[PDB]
RNA sequence: GGAGACGACGGCGGGGGCCCCGGGCAGAGUUCUCUUUUCUUCUUAACGGUCUAUCACCCUGGAAACAGUUUGUCUGGAGAUAGGGUUUAAUGGCCGGAAGAGCCCGACACUUCUGUCGGGUCCGGUGCGCUCUCGACGUCCCUUGAAAAUCCGCGGGAGGGAAUAAUUCUCACGCCAGGUCGUACUCAUAACCGCAGCAGGUCCCCAAGGUGAACAGCCUCUGGUUGAUAGAACAAUGUAGAUAAGGGAAGUCGGCAAAAUAGAUCCGUAACUUCGGGAAAAGGAUUGGCUCUAAGGGUUGGGCACGUGCGUGCGGUUAACAACCAACUUAGAACUGGUACGGACAGGGGGAAUCUGACUGUCUAAUUAAAACAUAGCAUUGCG
RNA sequence: GAAGCCAGAGGAAACUCUGGUGGAGGCUCGCAGCGGUUCUGACGUGCAAAUCGAUCGUCAAAUCUGAGCAUGGGGGCGAAA
């Protein structure tokens, strides 16, 4: 956060990295494998 | 790689400022590689340029201020800076009482509470100065109205 | 009384079992507030599953879709799915969960 | 820009020999239909609610005249 | 007698009213000449001729 | 004959825009905790139609027990009040323009070419607010505040005019035409002048939020910049900003400089005076926060008998009552922190006298701003 | 806070007193603007052949200012230095 010089880039404006993603659920403990996280990446 | 031309072109197409275009850093060749508006439409389009939105400026504190206010808090002699004509004038003061005097003389004579010469002579003690207020002049034509009646009483 | 019919689609995460549909009504239940004080449901608001990953409002009073977004986000950001999971209305009363755009990197 | 609020004076201004086009614009939500027809001078404007006499009125105006649906879109 | 406010907003509600009652009778002779439109596109063919 | 066509200043009222508050749809941000949250979009042109808008004018009628009436005392037997109408004036409401636009959001497509399709764009309030415009008043003058091009109305009745029909109709629609030159950009701490990309100078329009009396100072939004050689160290002497025990002008030609005073509310205020002033004289008391109390407003609305929502003939001034709505001031009281309470900023030191010029004003651009000059007042001379 | 105006208390009246209203003045504090008082000021081959800073005067007018035009050296103009 840096609001009293500049507002937060929406975050529909960025593209979500499938690895940071990935590692994220990993790390909350869901099961990326058996889901396919890589069918719903977009390249 | 110079992108001053696609910024303020970008910028010309949002319709904003210079300051909230936001060009990608990652895919600076293909911003460079656009030199005409409709591309710049296409890159917005695609996501390349986007738009930013304006900088925090709330009226929350400015809110609760007024509440306090409202409700009579920062009121006191040391919040006071200028002088009491300055903050309210005695001759706005005036014409909001003369105001509200004249237009319930002229509600009581339609209505019939009072006759004309009733009306004329309160009229001119209110020009005069004699009725602080609404409940002042109502209680003065109570008054009377009794004075009258306890007079036709007697005759 | 007028009635407004709320739904919480969260289908997909729910299937991919990140969303957790139970605790979100419980979150639900325990936050919603009437007149300005939570715990105060009652006949007013009633908060119930119609399966398949969705949560179903019912409300006699003037709950705001916006208010039920807000609190939609609230628990995600409870659950550390606010940088990940997006609250999109997709028609009248109906707001569904969804993920963000993926790059493939 | 005229309204035309009589069915016997826009049935004289579309038998006009200056009447260029017409036009048909259905607006759902007010529930209204608008005629609208160019002239030299003015587009004269037409505004009925919603019926099937308000389709059947495009029958008894000219079978010269063009009369074109209005799209969604203005497109440029 | 000098008239009151209750007297002077019913002389302002009835004219108010006048003009929705005209408003409301030109909209239906408007719709009625809609329905007899054809005899109308008739005559003034007929006038023209 | 009207228009073109006319000063400065003061308060009041209407309208547009901006500012502010509330609800709703959508989007975005915050989310240890709190926050039904905070912010963003929610717009409507020219040109027209239609219904209304202060002044004023018209009709009835004849006013003292004078009345109407403005914030501001003007109006009325040269006809007021009242009742009923006619009109100058829209940047007012509705409709056409015009949602088909613009804006916001979403879902697909997309090597490019290119996009495609949905959903909306809504409902209110407030004001000693800022700004522009309009209107009625008022004040000042030994000052009385342009002209012309051009356009219109009227007086007048010369002519021209009908039933082979006539029409020389400022009505509606229709037909035709509108040449020449300028138009980029800067308008300034780099586009002009100063020899220069020079801290100088150079005429205007639009002008957000908070504090506050305030287009003061300080902070913020939109929009702009982040440009004026850099790096390291922290000696003397400087320049700029501060503090200092005790004493308090002992310093010095000379309190030079600096410090002290300062906003607001209340108490109170001398000599002198041309009676207008002096005067913010002098000298004192107080000022935060929090929880309350009190006062100061707007809109709507009266019972019968008939004819049939109005017309009458009545009857009454406890509507002194109810319902709804709304904002900023003022006074009072308790509690409470304290070394500070106009906590930064902002912001008179005061007094006793003398000389001097009546005052406001003006000049020595680039060493002198003054008892100099001018000023109103007074007196003299010349001119029919 | 000047005329003018309203109400009340007196006074035979003319006038006197009190509370308001009103908004005059080549009035006054003071932002901009215009000007230029003082500082052992800065600067002194300067940013500048007159600049910078603080302070000061005035601020509804004998105020400030643009463009067009007029006055030309035995001259003009001059609130006169």
């Amino acid at each position: 956060k840096s609001l009293k010089n500049r507002a937060i880039i929406p975050r529909k404006a960025v593209k979500k990295p499938l690895s940071q993603l990935e590692d994220h659920l990993d790390q909350l403990g869901v099961d990326t494998e058996a889901i396919g996280l890589r069918a719903r990446a977009q390249t | 790689v110079n992108l001053r031309t696609q910024k303020r072109l970008a910028a010309s197409v949002l319709g904003c400022g210079e300051g909230k275009v936001w060009l990608d850093p990652n895919e600076v060749s293909e911003i460079s590689n656009a030199n005409s508006r409709q591309s710049i439409r296409k890159l917005v389009a695609d996501g390349l340029i986007i738009k930013k939105p304006v900088t925090m400026h709330s009226r929350s504190r400015a809110r609760e201020l007024n509440l306090a206010r409202r409700i009579g808090r920062h009121r006191g002699f040391g919040k006071r800076k200028g002088t009491a004509d300055a903050r309210m004038p005695q001759q706005v003061l005036w014409m909001r009482r003369q105001r509200v005097l004249r237009r319930l003389l002229v509600k009581y004579r339609a209505s019939g509470k009072i006759d004309k010469h009733l009306y004329h002579e309160l009229y001119h003690l209110a020009k005069g100065n004699t009725f602080k207020h609404k409940r002042a002049l109502v209680e003065h034509i109570h008054r009377a109205k009794a004075e009258k009646a306890r007079e036709r009483q007697i005759k | 009384k007028v009635t407004k019919k709320f739904i919480i689609n969260a289908s997909q995460p729910a299937s991919d079992k990140i969303f957790d549909v139970s605790a979100f009504e419980k979150f639900l239940n325990e936050r919603i507030k009437v007149d300005g004080r939570v715990g105060n449901l009652g006949d007013v608001i009633k908060i119930s599953q119609i399966g398949d990953g969705k949560v179903e409002i019912i409300a006699h009073n003037d709950l705001s879709g916006r208010y039920l977004k807000y609190l939609t986000k609230k628990f995600l950001k409870k659950m550390q799915l606010r940088d990940w999971l997006r609250v999109v209305a997709t028609s009248k009363g109906v707001y569904e969960l969804k993920f963000y755009n993926i790059v493939n990197d | 820009p005229q309204e035309v609020s009589d069915i016997k004076k826009f049935i004289e201004i579309c038998r006009r020999k200056d009447a260029s086009s017409a036009r048909i614009k259905k607006n759902p939500k007010t529930q209204q239909i608008k005629f609208k027809v160019r002239c030299q001078r003015f587009l004269y404007t037409l505004v009925l609610k919603d019926s099937d006499k308000a389709e059947k009125l495009k029958q008894s105006l000219p079978p010269n005249l063009q009369i074109k649906d209005v799209p969604k879109r203005n497109k440029r | 007698r000098r008239k009151t406010k209750a007297e002077r907003n019913r002389i302002k509600r009835r004219k108010e009213e006048e003009r929705k009652r005209k408003h409301e009778e030109a909209m239906k002779r408007k719709q009625q000449q809609l329905e007899q439109a054809k005899k109308i596109a008739a005559e003034v063919e007929e006038r023209e001729r």
